């Protein structure tokens, strides 16, 4: 089923940061800030863990849309193959969350791959879930309105503990 | 893709 980082990475703090850095044309910047709240949620809501949210400067999780190389070392690759990653918990690239802006992205009323389901991946990503062998696992290595599995749901509280 | 560092 779920798997974690080697060594269990995670946040140490009961708040972390998070910051909406880059946006994608392809939608309205306050339906991106209320998607990435949402996808945060559906793992906040099951461990003892808060999300606070920062628009200037540095935070815990930096989130954004990016065109080709852009600071790490895995840059982006165009339209198709690659379409996002995130790294796990750490200081400085720990936690933060990139998508490729060579994509399309939809909140679900256009063509486009879901941004809340994308999201929701890489966020696990950015608190230390990695993939899980089970299909029905939002985790699951592979793109394929949900709910997390109760394979997600397990790993996070292993991690983290319940709330 | 998840990436430790
Ligand atoms: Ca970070
Ligand atoms: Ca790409
Ligand atoms: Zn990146
Ligand atoms: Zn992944």
């Amino acid at each position: 089923g779920y798997s974690l980082f080697p060594n269990s990475p995670k946040w140490t703090s009961k708040v972390v940061t998070y910051r909406i850095v880059s946006y994608t044309r392809d939608l309205p910047h306050i339906t991106v800030d209320r998607l990435v709240s949402k996808a945060l949620n559906m793992w906040g809501k099951e461990i003892p863990l808060h999300f606070r949210k920062v628009v200037w400067g540095t935070a815990d999780i930096m989130i954004g849309f990016a065109r080709g190389a852009h600071g790490d070392s895995y840059p982006f690759d165009g339209p198709g193959n690659t379409l996002a990653h995130a790294f796990a918990p750490g200081t400085g690239l720990g936690g933060d969350a990139h998508f490729d802006e060579d994509e399309r992205w939809t909140d679900g009323s256009s063509l486009g791959i879901n941004f809340l389901y994308a999201a929701t991946h890489q966020l696990g990503h950015s608190l230390g879930m990695g993939h899980s062998s089970d299909p029905n696992a939002v985790m699951y290595p592979t793109y394929g309105n949900f709910k997390l599995s109760q394979d997600d749901i397990k790993g996070i509280q292993k991690l983290y503990g319940k709330r | 893709x998840g990436a430790v560092x």
